[PDB]
DNA sequence: TCATATTATTACGCCAGACAGGG
DNA sequence: CCCTGTCTGGCGTCCTCTCACCTATGA
RNA sequence: AUGUUUUUUUUUUUUUUGGUGAGAGG
């Protein structure tokens, strides 16, 4: 099985799972620890922001690849803003501070 | 873009500021059409239009007026994702307190209003009343009231009196709670009391009272008044395949809260009576509490069928919340997965990758390449071209592959060598071809395994895959110094068959002018691959400074050793191939090649090793047959001699001469002896079976048996497995844990019958159950370790210290187990090591000890090295580059940046699978004696007896290093003395552990002081001997009239005056303990070394109990202060022990549980770190008593003992840094001139920078005290709540952070993996240097 | 079809952490 | 009042693949 | 040498841009 780009889920902006659903590989927790074990800071940054979740990042990246410019414009993951709204939907005021 | 994440409470004004419209109706959707509800949960005006830039109902179907809201639609006009960020709010009719601040353990409202949880819930569920500023009545403010208590009060205090209930009353209490006022009171209460329990109970209440005043969190924000609703997009309502909507659980929760709130508003309209609106508000309280955190209240609500439905807190917490399932691990585009296979033609920087996966993973690069050439125009055309797969896109694909690495990943990645980057080579096929040597890194066999491929998209990621994660760059395991590209199984058989010899072959003893014609004689058919031969080889030894000097000579060698010499690079000597080359020898061949010639010859030489091993293993034809497993001819007579022996033992058992346990022990002993004899018979019969003549009489050699080369080469097989295929397969054990007395005398070449196979299945089912349940604890151990580490980044170059732990070789009592060169390899010395002669600067004080320095250490026989350890590093927030050590997979020091906490945590937890889950001293060598911790005396006979319990007996050799060590008890008969030379095997120690000696220092006469027969001691004349002994009783058997009497022996002179201790003016009286029996009676003159009484008496969960720092059930008790010791009160729960120091203050004591067999007498002076009883010892006692270096030596020795018992090589840096992360918190003792509190627990770097910026001023600092937290308590007690929330319980940590108003200055690895940016360790450390500089 | 709103099983194994009881 | 059983909560491995099954009521 | 010397309607518009549970592999 292989996946470059196709459909994703509803709640989250990450790719679907499985083969019958044309989906990508779950880059799990211990693989993130293995990339932290190296100096792979940029590989991990595209591994969890551009390739997976951030919608503006992935559309800009697809257009940047097909122009011939391997460069990522990262932004913030969508599932973290989902986390902010689920935490904030309690009596909890979680924010994002100064520039 | 943004610094720290701030968490605080949500005010009702803040919740109305989040909101966009009140969600009234609970009606979800229409359900018969497609439209929602106006205005229900899924509204239009409150949130937004379903369709993008459209009024859902009807107006604006173009792009001109985005925003207009007509009365017929009551709809906003924006994007489809606008509803995902917009949230609604439910105006709760009746106030409802939060469940996270009422049941968090400890509750936030429980230790703030000074009221028990039980009483808080009673009033909260409309079952109890609470008073609130009554007035001039006889009632308190916190005191509650019941129906009867209120009824009577109602008729009594009908006027000025307030007694409400529920959240409303609670809210008022919190609202009317002067925070500041309580502070002073609490502070004054803590300074006006001495109660230990109260002190801790008051310090925990004042801590959460002053923390609330420090932030902008109000006391009335605990109760929920304006409940917030999560965005619809985040609670999606999609239908499955069919005609119904599979609705989420949160819609059930919100719809019930809104149904109940509408009912409560209608009842407060209608003026229903009291009990109706109490049940109505109570059902609303339980509905809100079920929405927020379901199931924390009594049994959780359920929709379909009996399974409870999932609430908001269950969208956060757990293994499947947002942290562990969508933020730490994500699903990933440009990724693939398939079954692996070998492909041995590969070079070790490249892997095979199928054409179909390659054309799917590289669709955008192919699109960009196709658009560059000009073959097509629009993007559609290119997608049709690769959907059709024409003849021109495969050249495009070979031009996008070429220099573009991919990340191969095996699915259980345990350490960092399980993600490696290759270059693709395209494969006709559907299976990833993976280079074989690399398999030993992935733990990948080829029995059905699968791997995932990931594509580095951007340019920095291609460079990270080539420069950090390439497979040529990972040739040493980061856990140690051992190479991980060791040749595994076929190739060592090909080498072991190639470089060997036989006593006659084709071309025996002919002479050859080079290795080239050695291979030419092997190929043409004129010699054999193993035929001993003088060749002329030219080995290049590089003895100058970087210059290779040729020396050519004639080596008496074989043909195969010359053929393998054609592949060895220049610098290695010929003697690396002159031996037989098993697996350990080829591993040290690649290791010496890496240490001498560097990286590139070692990569190309690893490939040439693998190619020549595969080729000559193919030419070998090394099969396995049924005749290869040679049965010993002596096996049947050994079994019959064992059968005669068990027959003799059972004939004694019929006549009852021996006991049953001694029978079972004798049967297990003779079957162990017969098993060892059968193994030696088959091992001789395999290791030297070949006996071939050469030009005359016969001559023997090691065998070319196939199973023996598979065992001796170390390819696959050991002694035990080849033992079970030929000799008997031992004594298998039943699942009771005890062994079975009748062994399995049949191997596998003979047939096992039925019972023997069933006993075998006992033994093997236990092993499969152990692995399949062991793996969960191994993985959870790696998780706890990488979440306690998680932060620690090499961030300096020198901390500027002179402290470091004292690396000695470790010695258990056998031969010296782990040499000093294994422990001080590549670790930077603390002070400069003196050469063992006299005062020489052998090595300087900041040199890395690589192999050349360690060889000059081994030549001089250096005792022990004071070396720098990670736990002694002075760097605030990180570890400096010298106190870590060598890079371990790079030859140099650790770079500024490389995350060492994560590689250390992986290197400790990765061998978690291989670990298991469930008289006197006899010297061995011949050397010199030395004693430490010794205070001794010469007895009458001459044997130096010892008056100290804790004496260490070292055996030092003639060179200076310490070769043996032992522990000698109080009062033992030493055959030798101090500084003496002995012989190998001579007994040097003797004692009796069943009889605790009460030996003396001086001589004289014996008097019975406080020894009265009848109450103190008893008369027990011996039965079978007649020589009686006055038996000393204990303090429990005698009655209360004489229980105060302490029996003792004090030595006098010939007159009767007390003979004093030499050095003091005190007599030497020995107080006899309980259960003693007097050996030497009254009037008998004594000497030293003679007793005065007879006193009769682990694998992987050990690693968990060392890092998590549990206490053992019966710890060894110690002394918190030095000085004289005494006893106390007679058995009220415990038996007291009072320690009065010589110069220090007296009042320390401890109540010992009296079930322990003590070690100390009444006239004994103790010390800190000195034992009082025996058994295991908790690490907190080591930390608060001996020192920090003592507890780090304790953990690294007690866990390298597990990792060495199971045989795993791990360097000690990793355990020292997880020990650093254990003892990172501290507690204050004297607050000093700072802003801390008395017994406040604060982290160590904070208090150290505080009193280091105050001590640089005039003010003297604050004196701390370090504390050792276990790894899950230490990773949950962090100054970064996302780090402590991605890990275990999120409810406790988020309420603690919310009511404290905590802020997360990100500054670690997992905060930046959550929030989606660069890691502040690796390549991103320059980015975080830049961002930290530009503030 | 369109609002009404929650009851008659037990059978893990530590391991911390808080709580009423009593010498 | 300091030990103490006793009770309550909170953990318990990653990755993947196949299949089936989904609230009752109701004038 | 010369040409108002057989006229009649044989008619003008695009394209537009998803949970639950069970089982297997490693
Ligand atoms: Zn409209
Ligand atoms: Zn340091």
């Amino acid at each position: 099985h292989a996946r470059s780009t196709g459909s994703y889920s509803l709640v989250t902006q990450q790719p679907l799972g499985g083969k019958a659903q044309f989906g990508g590989q779950r880059f799990g927790e211990m693989e993130v620890w293995a990339l932290e074990a190296y100096g792979a800071a940029y590989t991990l940054q595209e591994m969890l922001t551009v390739k997976s979740d951030d919608v503006n990042g992935r559309t800009k990246m697809y257009k940047n690849i097909v122009d011939g410019n391997h460069q990522m414009e990262p932004g913030m993951p969508e599932s973290f803003n989902v986390l902010l709204k689920e935490i904030r939907s309690l009596g909890i005021n979680i924010e994002l501070e100064d520039e | 873009e943004f610094d720290a994440i701030k968490i605080a409470l949500a005010s009702p004004d803040m919740i109305r500021s989040w909101s966009f419209g009140e969600v009234k109706k609970p009606e979800t959707i229409n359900y018969r059409t497609f439209k929602p509800e106006r205005d229900g949960l899924f509204c239009a005006r409150i949130f937004g239009p379903v369709k993008d830039y459209e009024c859902l109902c009807g107006k604006y179907k173009r792009l001109k007026h985005r925003g207009v809201i007509c009365e017929k639609c009551g709809v906003e006009v924006t994007q489809t994702k606008v509803r995902r960020e917009r949230m609604g709010h439910i105006e709760l009719a009746s106030p409802t307190a939060h469940i996270w601040f009422l049941k968090s353990l400890p509750s936030r409202i429980g230790l703030l209003l000074d009221m028990p949880l039980r009483d808080i819930e009673r009033v909260l569920y409309f079952e109890s009343y609470v008073v609130i500023e009554g007035g001039m009545t006889n009632l308190e403010r916190q005191q509650i009231l019941t129906e009867e208590q209120y009824l009577d009060a109602l008729e009594e205090f009908g006027d000025e009196f307030d007694a409400k209930m529920g959240a409303e009353a609670i809210q008022a209490l919190l609202k009317s709670m002067d925070l500041e006022q309580e502070c002073e009171q609490l502070r004054e209460e803590l300074n006006e009391t001495n109660s230990e329990t109260k002190r801790k109970k008051l310090t925990k209440r004042i801590k959460l009272l002053e923390a609330f005043v420090q932030s902008g969190n109000k006391p009335e924000w605990m109760i929920l008044t304006v409940l917030p609703v999560l965005p619809p997009d985040l609670r999606p309502l999609v239908p499955l395949d069919g005609g119904r909507f599979a609705t989420s659980d949160l819609n059930d929760l919100y719809r019930r809260v809104i149904n109940r709130n509408n009912r409560l508003k209608r009842l407060l309209d209608l003026a229903a009576p009291d009990i109706i609106v109490r049940n109505e508000k109570r059902m609303l309280q339980e509905a809100v509490d079920a929405l927020l955190d379901n199931g924390r209240r009594g049994r959780a609500i359920t929709g379909s069928n009996k399974r409870p439905l999932k609430s908001l807190a269950d969208m956060i917490k757990g293994k499947q919340g947002r942290f562990r399932q969508n933020l730490l691990g994500k699903r990933v585009d440009y990724s693939g997965r398939s079954v692996i296979t070998v492909g041995p033609y590969l070079r070790l920087h490249q892997c095979g990758l199928p054409k179909k996966m390659a054309l799917e993973l590289f669709k955008p690069f192919i699109y960009g390449k196709l658009e560059l050439r000009g073959l097509a125009t629009t993007i559609k055309a290119a997608k049709k071209m690769v959907e059709r797969e024409e003849a021109v896109v495969w050249d495009i694909l070979d031009e996008v592959i070429r220099e573009h690495p991919v990340l191969l990943n095996r699915a259980p990645t345990l350490h960092r060598l399980g993600i490696q980057a290759f270059e693709p080579v395209l494969i006709e096929g559907k299976a990833i071809q993976l280079h074989p040597l690399v398999c030993a890194a992935y733990n990948a066999d080829f029995d059905g395994d699968q791997m995932a491929v990931h594509v580095p998209l951007t340019l920095e990621a291609q460079l990270e895959a080539r420069a950090l994660m390439m497979s040529t760059n990972n040739i040493l395991s980061p856990a140690n110094g051992e190479p991980i590209i060791v040749p595994s199984q076929d190739v060592v058989l090909g080498l072991y068959y190639m470089t060997r010899d036989c006593v006659n072959a084709k071309g025996e003893g002919m002479v050859l002018t080079g290795p080239k014609e050695a291979e030419r004689l092997y190929r043409s058919g004129l010699a054999s691959l193993h035929a001993r031969v003088k060749v002329r080889i030219t080995e290049y030894e590089k003895d100058a400074n970087g210059e290779l000097v040729a020396k050519t000579s004639l080596k008496d060698t074989t043909v195969g050793r010359a053929i393998l010499w054609m592949i060895v690079p220049k610098g290695l000597p010929y003697s690396i191939v002159n031996q037989a080359l098993g697996k350990k020898a080829i591993s040290k061949m690649l290791n010496t090649c890496y240490r001498i010639l560097g990286l590139k010859p070692t990569v190309i030489f690893a490939d040439q090793i693998m190619y020549t091993g595969f080729a000559y293993a193919a030419r070998s034809g090394a099969s396995v047959g049924i005749d290869d497993m040679v049965i010993p001819e002596k096996k049947h007579e050994i079994i019959s001699e064992a059968e005669a022996e068990v027959a003799e033992i059972q004939e004694q058992f019929q006549s009852g001469l021996v006991t049953a346990g001694e029978r079972y022990n004798k049967v297990i002993d003779i079957w162990a002896a017969a098993n060892d004899r059968v193994s030696k018979a088959m091992m001789d019969n395999l290791q030297t079976e070949t006996v071939i003549n050469r030009d005359g009489q016969e001559e023997k050699q090691v065998s070319f048996n196939s199973i023996y080369m598979m065992a001796d080469s170390g390819a696959r097989g050991s002694a035990a497995q080849i033992r079970q295929l030929a000799g008997m397969r031992g004594l298998m054990a039943k699942p009771d844990g005890s062994i079975i007395e009748t062994p399995i005398t049949a191997n596998f070449r003979e047939g096992l019958n039925v019972l023997q196979y069933f006993i075998s299945t006992h033994g093997a089912r236990k092993g499969l159950a152990d692995t399949a349940l062991k793996t969960a604890n191994s993985g959870y151990l790696t998780r706890r370790l990488v979440d306690v580490a998680q932060d620690l980044v090499v961030t300096e170059d020198d901390c500027g210290t002179h402290e470091g732990i004292m690396m000695t070789p470790v010695i258990e009592g056998g031969d010296v187990k782990e040499p000093l060169r294994d422990r001080v390899l590549g670790r930077v010395t603390a002070e400069d090591v003196l050469k063992p002669g006299t005062a020489d600067i052998l090595v300087p004080r900041n040199t890395l000890l690589h192999e050349q320095w360690c060889d000059l250490l081994e030549e001089n026989s250096v005792d022990a090295v004071k070396v720098r350890s990670v736990v002694s590093c002075d760097t605030d927030f990180g570890v400096c580059a010298h106190c870590y050590g060598r890079d371990l997979a790079r030859g140099h020091i650790i770079n500024k940046g490389e995350a060492i906490g994560v590689i250390a945590a992986q290197s400790i937890g990765e061998p978690g699978t291989q670990l298991t889950m469930r008289s006197s001293i006899q010297v061995k060598n011949k050397g010199s004696i030395k004693l430490s911790n010794v205070k001794s005396v010469v007895n009458s006979s001459g044997k130096l007896v010892i008056t100290s319990r804790n004496t260490e007996l070292k055996l030092i050799d003639e060179f200076g290093r310490t070769k043996e060590s032992y522990k000698v008890p109080y009062g033992a008969v030493l055959a030798k003395g101090d500084g003496e030379q002995v012989a190998g095997g001579e007994t040097v120690a003797n004692w009796d552990p069943h009889t605790m000696p009460v030996i003396t220092e001086v001589s004289g006469f014996v008097r019975f002081t406080d020894m009265i027969d009848g109450q103190t001691i008893t008369r027990q004349t011996d039965e079978l001997t007649g020589l009686s002994s006055l038996v000393v009783l204990d303090s429990a058997e005698r009655t209360a009239g004489g229980k105060d009497l302490r029996p003792a022996l004090k030595i006098v002179d010939a007159q009767g005056n007390d003979v004093l201790i030499p050095g003091t003016d005190m007599p030497a009286q020995y107080f006899l303990p309980g259960k003693a029996i007097v050996q030497l009676e009254d009037g008998v003159q004594i000497s030293s070394g003679d007793t005065l009484a007879r006193i009769p008496q682990g694998g992987l969960p050990r690693v968990a109990d060392l890092f998590e720092a549990r206490r053992p059930k019966e710890p060894a008790i110690l002394a918190e202060i030095s000085g004289i010791v005494s006893f106390g009160k007679e058995t009220k729960g415990k038996r007291r022990l009072v320690i009065t120091p010589v110069d220090g203050s007296d009042p320390y004591e401890e109540m010992i549980p009296k079930w322990r067999q003590l070690n100390v007498f009444e006239g004994e002076r103790v010390e800190r770190g000195d034992v009082i009883s025996d058994g295991p010892e908790a690490p907190h006692d080591i930390l608060r008593l001996r020192g920090v270096h003592a507890v780090t030596r304790y953990i690294v020795n007690e866990v390298q003992d597990v990792y060495r018992l199971q045989g795993v090589k791990i360097n000690d840096k990793h355990i020292e840094v997880i020990v650093r992360q254990m003892l990172r918190k501290a507690t204050i003792v004297n607050a000093g001139s700072s802003d801390f509190l008395e017994g406040e627990q604060v982290e160590y770097s904070r208090v150290k920078i505080a009193n280091r910026e105050l001590e640089a001023n005039g003010k003297v600092g604050a004196t701390y005290s370090r504390d050792l937290l276990g790894i899950t308590k230490a990773s949950l007690a962090t100054e970064s709540f996302i780090s402590a929330a991605s890990f275990q319980e999120t409810t406790r940590v988020l309420t603690e952070a919310a009511v404290a108003g905590k802020r997360d200055e990100l500054r670690g690895l997992k905060e930046n993996v959550i929030v989606g940016r660069l890691i502040p360790a690796g390549t991103g450390y320059a980015y975080h240097q830049d961002r930290m500089r530009r503030r």
